[PDB]
């Protein structure tokens, strides 16, 4: 089971760790060391997340949630059925996660590619680690950290925004938000763009990268090029989820009350902080 | 008409939720299918078709026509590796690596692999050509960064290689594609731009060492480079980072 | 150091590209602008030529009267000064009438009249750059698919503004104009429908909105890592399958177990990015027109304790 | 009946073992688990109760 | 005797990344402990944001 | 082709298959000796 | 009908016996959770109120 | 038409297994069916 | 209707099987889940409120 | 079971013994963390209140 | 048959090693099960 | 049970040993957490 | 309606009787949930009241 | 025989040889180490 052109990629090397104990694929799977790795801590997680759904008595998924461990527990070890199973599962999501990374790292080395894709999950799994771990640790708890529940750790989110009050108003949240909504705007023009010139209207011979460029200039007046829209695409998703964690990591630790107060260090500036009249003279 | 439900609690809510289901299972088919137009159906490890396919059948054949009357690609179609793919199995048994026998690097397999495609330049909109040198492109000056014209080229091993003679442009896109690289032996070889590293004083190649420059493969005009010689050139250099740093 | 690919390190510049002339009427096509070094470290220097015709001007003169018209409001409810309106702008806001008016179109210019009027500016811009957006693919002889994208993202903005306050009875629902005043809607509109993180909709837009993240991180990621293969000419790669192509099928292969192909990726973007607008639309319509709290509808549906 | 040995000639051995083995654990991990989620048949609390280690 | 040793410096060698690579990440949560004893949390501490479960 | 589609000649099989239900049949063995503990320690019917 | 052979002739076998498979499966495990949502079929608590186990 | 490959003899004898281990299962269905129903009918 | 039998000229047959399949199974499965809705047609309680099993 | 070690000549065994490790692995871990789960069988409390440590 | 390449002889050599740390390590179990069913029967 | 040294004609044993030290590092610090948690054993404190 | 038949020289076949087809089920199947939806119409809560059903 | 990984016979059985002393030797360890935590708070 190879696709047509596999055969001539199959070789040895490109392996962090053995070389030839873990150097083989199951089906089209690369088990490097790290997929032994992965494999077990993604299976030890789910089963534990299984196994914590007889403990809170539903079968229901969207009802099944793993709690971290109460505020009173501090940064400590918790009981299995509390807390404690929360923090296996997340020593496991951990694990897994990096080993992930990593398994990734042998497979570009075996191709010969560039290393993009591992840096760019690695933004993924700091943005993880510093909901459950850096901000947790930061304040103090583990019970600051989200749960492990389909529509509980979404309950999660809205207590902790509604803490801060609209958490509209987090100056970072606005820049992370603003990087989300622009990157799946490129990304709807992106996948259009090709396709558009790879499918042209009926008939006609399939566009080139010179048209590609010729309608976003009719459009909007520039065009940032077939290599710019790959780095921009990169960029904006890497950079939303840079201000995502930024975001969380100043609040509660830095910041304590309303966001919608610090707005007030730009309207009571001292030049026209007495101007009567607008909305807030 | 808030609470009004057809039967037990399925309301217009309900019906909106349930049709999405059907119709991102429907979508989620036509993406996948989609996808299965290169590279299918799968073959053994020896070349044979095997006998898993997998649940998705494949999709119906379409035509690309070519901008520039260079024929109708129908895909998908019958596909082979069009060369001498010089391996030899590790193991009898599936999913073991695949041995090179003999130079990995010249013979053209693992990290250091190409494709055999159309042996033909690129073509712009015009019908010119995508990549020219820039002493041949008209109007093409180096507007911004350290102009990499006359610096020498160290490799992985820090010795000297070469020092760059010109750089091959991409006409529309107005990016620079190549370094053409004169050796001591006289001849001129091309480099990847994104294989480089242009410092102050000097052209960085991590991938190759000094003694592999002169095994780059060549270009048959010293105006034109077409698809089969980007990708020997390209699969080459790249392949050098796993089986040319020891 | 190890050269990323994600700055060029040398830029070159030639004759300016003034496109190619498929069906384009040559004549609303202007001239070349200026070339930015700055922008050339990313992507390319050229500004222009932009096609400006017919439905450029309808789009161009109704999305400036709407800028305007919001600006002059603010400019009003500065009192007429610079500095305040320098420091207020963030909360000045054109606000849609009160909702004893309901539909009626007979609201005070102070109280939802000039929201009418913005828009309706508004309404004729965003829809004639559709149409326009549609009719500048057509002349090039390529597809429609950046037509019928953008129509996904016109659903919501039309479910937002327009459709949902008419099946509501009032145009009060709507979203006013400001920037920390469409802020205070999105809040409240879910406080007032019971917390719509429990809205299945906006359950699904927000896993697109991520997959949408998530899936420009990887094809983009995937496509500087086999650049050095010549992998961004993804049209040329279509055509004819190079290594990188390959080598890009098969890192995902070898990782996820299944890959794409590359023209199979960009119908998968494609198809993710619509998705965030298509189901938020639906989201934003169910919200008081069919279900009026969204927890409470949750514990009916699993998704709750009771 | 006497000719099911023919599907080993359309499906392979390999792919089917290793389906079986991972369907079967995977059975007989989620009849456990129900067994346990029963407070009828938890063999835990049942022994607890029984021998009085509560 | 040599044997014997090159066992247990391949052993070792293990054990030496994965002691490592553990005590890597301890001076991180390390870091992040102290920098949160050194800022005003502690004096305005946040409310639970999930039910103790 | 019905004819064999994994390499698989008929005899091969026969001896594949005559292997295999000997180990469904052990392994049934097992549960049905399981079953009939379980349901005399504490039947569910 | 005694032509239902030929649909082997039209469907490719080896995608057929995965999808009925898998369909039979899913179907099984569906009705064998129905039964045990409604607190008159669960078998396992029906046990319990006959015996006396709770 | 023929849009697999197998003959007609060959789709005569597939059906003909697949059909033996229909009825087998179908078999094992009536009995489990008309054993629940003595237990416990549904009707 | 005599010549109906052309149907088969102008879809696939493979594709239109398909889509049959899987339309008669959904609709299948909604209506045996309208009449579990309706308590006047819940076979499993019918005869829970029939034969006193609760 | 006369001939069950035929399936060293179906299955390689350096990529058998690889799961299997992975397997019995996650089994043994799997067990010992449910019975510390369930109060009757944790072992490290049973110690702790046996002794009057708390 | 022979997906491998070990040949009969080499397969019983094979199982023969393997049979052997099986019985071991079930061996172990059993006087592990033994054991804690000594010190807390769950039965 | 005599013939358990054919382990080493199979796996690699210069690439075994390595990952048999992270195990035995990992189990090692598995353990010492768990007992470090339990407040009957918690040695550091 | 001499002339109808060359409606099928301007469009598909295939393109017509799959809109067809999915128009025709839709609209049928939500005249059949606006029925349901109506206490007046929905026969099975018709049937119930008159059979004493509930 | 096998020779996947390319070790005589009778290099395998030296190898193993050391390997199972540093084995048995690294348990003996280990249960002195059990043993003077069972001696100290039994778990039993
Ligand atoms: C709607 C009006 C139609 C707009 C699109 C028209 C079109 O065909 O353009 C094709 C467009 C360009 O075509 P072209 O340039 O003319 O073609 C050139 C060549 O022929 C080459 O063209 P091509 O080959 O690239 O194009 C082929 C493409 C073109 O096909 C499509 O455009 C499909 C459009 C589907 C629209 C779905 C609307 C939302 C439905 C949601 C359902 C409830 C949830 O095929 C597909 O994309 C198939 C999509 C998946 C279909 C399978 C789904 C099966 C469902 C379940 C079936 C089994 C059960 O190609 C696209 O892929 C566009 C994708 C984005 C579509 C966005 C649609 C947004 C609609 C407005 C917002 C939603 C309105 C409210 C919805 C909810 C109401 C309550
Ligand atoms: C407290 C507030 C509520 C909440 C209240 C709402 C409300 C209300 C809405 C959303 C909506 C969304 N929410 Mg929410 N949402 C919450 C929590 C979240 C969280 C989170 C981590 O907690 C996330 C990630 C999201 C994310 C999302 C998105 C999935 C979705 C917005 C899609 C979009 O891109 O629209 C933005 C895109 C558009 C609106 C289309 C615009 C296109 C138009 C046509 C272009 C006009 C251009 C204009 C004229 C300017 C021209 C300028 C010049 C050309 C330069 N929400 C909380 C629970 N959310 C929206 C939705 O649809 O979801 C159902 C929505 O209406
Ligand atoms: C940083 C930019 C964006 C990004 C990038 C990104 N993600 C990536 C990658 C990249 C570049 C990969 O290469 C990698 C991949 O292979 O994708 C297919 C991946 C990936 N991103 C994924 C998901 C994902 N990414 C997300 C977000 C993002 N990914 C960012 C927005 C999200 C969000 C926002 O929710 C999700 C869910 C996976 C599809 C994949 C990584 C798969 C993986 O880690 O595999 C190993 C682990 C498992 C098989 C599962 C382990 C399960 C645990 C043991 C138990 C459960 C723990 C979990 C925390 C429970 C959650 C409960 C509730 C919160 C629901
Ligand atoms: C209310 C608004 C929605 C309605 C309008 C939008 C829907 C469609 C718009 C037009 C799209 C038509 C696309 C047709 C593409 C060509 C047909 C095709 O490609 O598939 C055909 C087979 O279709 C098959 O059997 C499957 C179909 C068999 C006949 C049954 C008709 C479909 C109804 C099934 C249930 C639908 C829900 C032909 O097989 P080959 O080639
Ligand atoms: C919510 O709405 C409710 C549910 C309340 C009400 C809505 C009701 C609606 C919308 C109902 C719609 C019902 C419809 C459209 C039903 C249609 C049913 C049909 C068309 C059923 C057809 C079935 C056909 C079958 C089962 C045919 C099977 C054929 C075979 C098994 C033989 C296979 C064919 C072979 C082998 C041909 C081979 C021949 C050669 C030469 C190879
Ligand atoms: C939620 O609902 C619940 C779960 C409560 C109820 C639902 C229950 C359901 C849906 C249950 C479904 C059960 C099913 C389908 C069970 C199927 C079980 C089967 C098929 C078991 C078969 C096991 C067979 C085994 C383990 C055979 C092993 C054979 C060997 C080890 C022999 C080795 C074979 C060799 C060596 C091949 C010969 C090789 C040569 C070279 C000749
Ligand atoms: C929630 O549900 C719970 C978890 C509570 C209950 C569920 C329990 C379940 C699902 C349990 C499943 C248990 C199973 C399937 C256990 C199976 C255990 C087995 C098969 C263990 C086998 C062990 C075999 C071993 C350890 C064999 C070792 C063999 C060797 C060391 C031989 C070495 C091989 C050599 C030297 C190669 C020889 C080479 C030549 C050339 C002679
Ligand atoms: C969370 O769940 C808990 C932890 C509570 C329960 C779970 C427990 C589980 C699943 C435990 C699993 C335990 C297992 C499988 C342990 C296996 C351990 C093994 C196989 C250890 C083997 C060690 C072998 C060694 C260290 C061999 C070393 C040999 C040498 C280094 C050779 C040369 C050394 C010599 C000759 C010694 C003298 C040399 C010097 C330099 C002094
Ligand atoms: C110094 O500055 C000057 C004066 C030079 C210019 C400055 C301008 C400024 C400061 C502009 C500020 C603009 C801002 C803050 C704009 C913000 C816009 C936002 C946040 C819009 C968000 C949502 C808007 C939506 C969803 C609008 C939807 C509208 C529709 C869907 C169509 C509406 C049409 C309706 C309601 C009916 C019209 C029909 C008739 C017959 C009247
Ligand atoms: C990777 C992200 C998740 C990581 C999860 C890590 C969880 C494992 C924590 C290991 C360290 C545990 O640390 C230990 O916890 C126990 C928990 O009772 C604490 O124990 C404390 O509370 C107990 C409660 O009865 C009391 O005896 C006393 O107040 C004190 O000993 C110790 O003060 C602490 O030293
Ligand atoms: C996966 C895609 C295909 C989905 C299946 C195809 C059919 C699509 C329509 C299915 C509609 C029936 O779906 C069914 O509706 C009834 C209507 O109350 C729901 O409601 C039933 O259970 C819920 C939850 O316990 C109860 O609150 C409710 O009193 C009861 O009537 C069912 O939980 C749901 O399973
Ligand atoms: C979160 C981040 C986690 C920390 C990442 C690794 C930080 C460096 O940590 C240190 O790395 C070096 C390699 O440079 C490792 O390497 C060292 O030990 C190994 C194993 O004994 C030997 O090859 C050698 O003695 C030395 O290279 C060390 O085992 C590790 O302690
Ligand atoms: C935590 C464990 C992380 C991996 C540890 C093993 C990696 C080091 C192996 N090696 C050969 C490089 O030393
Ligand atoms: C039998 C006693 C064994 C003692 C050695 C155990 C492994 C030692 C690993 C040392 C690692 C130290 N460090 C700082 C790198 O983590
Ligand atoms: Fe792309």
């Amino acid at each position: 089971a190879l696709l047509s052109f596999e055969r001539k990629y199959r070789v040895p090397g490109g392996t962090l760790v053995g070389g030839n104990l873990f150097d083989f694929w199951v089906g089209p799977f690369y088990v490097g060391f790290f997929g032994v790795a992965t494999f077990f801590f993604a299976a030890l997680g789910i089963i534990l997340i299984a196994w914590s759904a007889v403990l809170q008595g539903t079968w229901n998924p969207q009802l099944i949630s793993v709690y971290p461990p109460a505020l009173e527990y501090g940064l400590g070890g918790a009981p299995l059925a509390k807390g404690g199973l929360w923090q296996i599962i997340t020593i496991c999501a951990t694990g897994a996660f990096v080993s992930w990374a990593l398994r990734e790292v042998e497979i570009c080395r075996k191709l010969g590619i560039g290393y993009h894709i591992p840096f760019a999950f690695a933004f993924a799994i700091l943005a993880y680690l510093t909901l459950v771990l850096f901000r947790p640790v930061m304040m103090g708890a583990w019970g600051y950290a989200f749960p492990y529940g389909i529509w509980t750790h979404l309950d999660w989110v809205s207590n902790t925004g509604y803490t801060y009050g609209n958490f509209h108003y987090n100056p970072a949240h606005m820049i992370a938000i603003t990087f989300f909504f622009t990157n799946a705007l490129a990304l709807a023009l992106h996948g259009a763009l090709v396709l558009s010139a790879a499918n042209p209207e009926k008939g006609k011979e399939m566009r080139t990268p010179d048209h590609e460029d010729t309608f976003f200039r009719d459009l909007v007046g520039y065009s940032i090029g077939t290599l710019g829209i790959h780095r921009l695409g990169l960029l904006l998703s890497l950079s939303a989820v840079f201000f995502s964690a930024l975001c969380m990591i100043i609040t509660g630790t830095i910041w304590f009350d309303q966001w919608v107060d610090w707005w007030q260090w730009w309207v009571k500036l001292p030049w026209w902080a007495n101007i009567p009249g607008g909305i807030n003279g | 008409m808030v609470g009004v439900t057809a039967f037990g609690n399925f309301d217009l809510a309900s019906l909106a939720i349930y049709s999405f289901w059907i119709f991102l299972a429907g979508l989620i088919y036509y993406l996948q299918t989609e996808n299965m137009r290169e590279g299918y159906p799968l073959e053994n490890e020896d070349g044979t078709p095997a006998a898993n396919q997998g649940p998705f059948p494949l999709p119906k054949p379409k035509t690309f026509i070519l901008p520039h009357g260079r024929g109708t690609l129908t895909v998908p179609g019958p596909e082979s590796e069009d060369r001498p793919i010089a391996l030899a199995r590790t193991a009898v048994s599936e999913g073991f690596p695949h041995a090179p026998t003999g130079d990995p690097m010249k013979d053209g397999v693992g990290p250091a692999s190409w494709v055999a495609r159309r042996d033909l330049p690129e073509l712009d909109g015009h019908g010119h050509n995508k990549i020219k040198p820039m002493k041949a492109a008209a109007g093409f000056y180096v507007s911004a960064g350290k102009n990499p014209i006359g610096l020498p080229v160290r490799g992985c091993d820090l010795e000297i290689a070469g020092k760059v003679v010109d750089i091959w442009v991409d006409i529309p896109e107005q990016m620079a594609r190549f370094l053409e690289v004169e050796l001591k032996d006289g001849s001129t070889r091309l480099l990847p731009m994104q294989m480089v590293k242009v410092q102050s004083n000097r052209v960085h190649v991590n991938a190759l060492s000094s003694d592999l420059f002169a095994g780059i493969p060549t270009i048959k005009s010293p105006t034109e480079v077409t698809l089969l010689e980007e990708d020997k050139i390209c699969g080459y250099v790249a392949g050098g980072l796993m089986y040319a740093a020891p | 150091a190890e050269y990323q690919n994600i700055f060029t390190q040398v830029q070159v510049r030639g004759p300016a590209d003034l496109g190619m002339t498929e069906d384009v009427n040559l004549a609303n096509r202007s001239g070349v602008g200026p070339f930015s070094t700055l922008l050339g470290w990313f992507g390319n220097a050229q500004l222009g030529p932009i096609y400006l015709g017919s439905l450029g001007v309808l789009s161009l003169f109704s999305g400036l009267m709407w800028f305007f018209t919001i600006g002059i409001w603010f400019w009003y409810q500065a009192g007429w000064n610079p500095a305040v309106f320098l420091r207020d702008l963030f909360f000045f806001s054109l606000e849609p009438p009160a909702p004893e008016y309901g539909l009626s179109f007979a609201a005070p210019l102070k109280e939802g009249g000039l929201w009418l009027i913005a828009s309706f500016f508004m309404f004729v811009a965003v829809w004639s750059w559709w149409g326009r957006t549609y009719l500048r693919a057509q002349a090039l002889g390529m597809g429609k698919h950046t037509a019928w994208a953008f129509l996904s993202a016109i659903w919501l903005w039309m479910v937002l503004g327009f459709i949902r306050p008419i099946l509501m009875g009032s145009w009060s629902e709507a979203v006013p104009y400001g920037i920390f005043s469409h802020l205070d809607w999105t809040n409240n509109f879910s406080l007032v429908h019971g917390n719509l993180f429990y809205n299945p909709f906006h359950g699904l837009s927000i896993a697109f909105l991520y997959g949408s993240a998530l899936l420009f991180a990887m094809h983009g990621a995937t496509i500087l890592a086999v650049s050095r293969f010549g992998g961004e000419r993804e049209l040329e790669q279509i055509a004819d399958r190079g290594t990188a192509a390959e080598r890009a099928a098969l890192f995902w292969r070898w990782t996820m177990g299944f890959n794409a192909t590359m023209e199979g990726i960009h119908r998968w973007a494609i198809w993710m990015a619509v998705l965030v607008t298509l189901t938020g639309g639906i989201g934003i319509l169910l919200s008081g027109t069919v279900v009026d709290n969204w927890y409470v509808w949750g514990q009916n549906h699993g998704m709750a304790p009771l | 009946m006497s000719k099911f040995y023919k599907i080993w000639m359309i499906f392979d051995p390999r792919r089917v073992f290793v389906a079986q083995g991972v369907f079967l654990f995977l059975l007989a991990v989620m009849i456990h688990l129900i067994l346990l989620s029963t407070p009828s048949y938890n063999w835990l609390e049942i022994s607890a109760a029984k021998y009085n280690r509560v | 005797t040599n044997l014997r040793l090159w066992v247990a410096f391949q052993m070792m060698k293990g054990a030496g990344w994965a002691g490592g690579v553990f005590f890597g990440t301890l001076l991180l949560i390390g870091f992040f402990r102290v920098v949160g004893r050194m800022l005003p949390i502690d004096e305005n501490p946040a409310p639970a944001p999930n039910i103790t479960g | 082709s019905d004819l064999g589609y994994t390499g698989l000649t008929d005899e091969q099989a026969q001896e594949l298959h005559s292997v295999y239900m000997s180990g469904l049949w052990l392994f049934s063995a097992v549960a049905i000796v399981a079953h009939l503990a379980v349901y005399i320690w504490r039947p569910w019917f």
